[PDB]
């Protein structure tokens, strides 16, 4: 499974919508190309995908 | 003969008068108020 270094989240728009209405990038440093799970571990945020 | 100087060349605000439908066209002053209701159809979607 990839492993993942030095991953940084700077977040693009903010839009407290009942919808998926906020976006963030992720930028980090990875080593082999593969899809891994990816949550929030805040109840603040739900995540779509 | 004694006309004077006729309004069309002396409209302020570079105003040019036509005349049939008299009128002033392409008058150069303060500002238009527009009020827009917009469909969804016509915005973008922010996963798009």
């Amino acid at each position: 499974a990839p492993t993942i270094i030095d991953l940084t989240c700077t977040v693009a728009t903010c839009t407290h919508s009942s919808d998926f209405g906020g976006v963030l990038t992720l930028t980090y440093k990875t080593d082999k190309n593969g899809d891994c799970s990816v949550h929030s571990h805040s109840n603040v945020a739900t995540l779509q995908e | 003969k004694e006309k004077g100087t006729a309004l069309n060349t002396k409209a302020p605000f570079g105003c040019q008068i036509k005349t049939n439908p008299v009128r002033a066209m392409n008058c150069a002053v303060g500002n238009i108020p527009v009020s827009m209701n917009l469909p969804d159809s016509a915005f973008t979607r922010i996963v798009e």
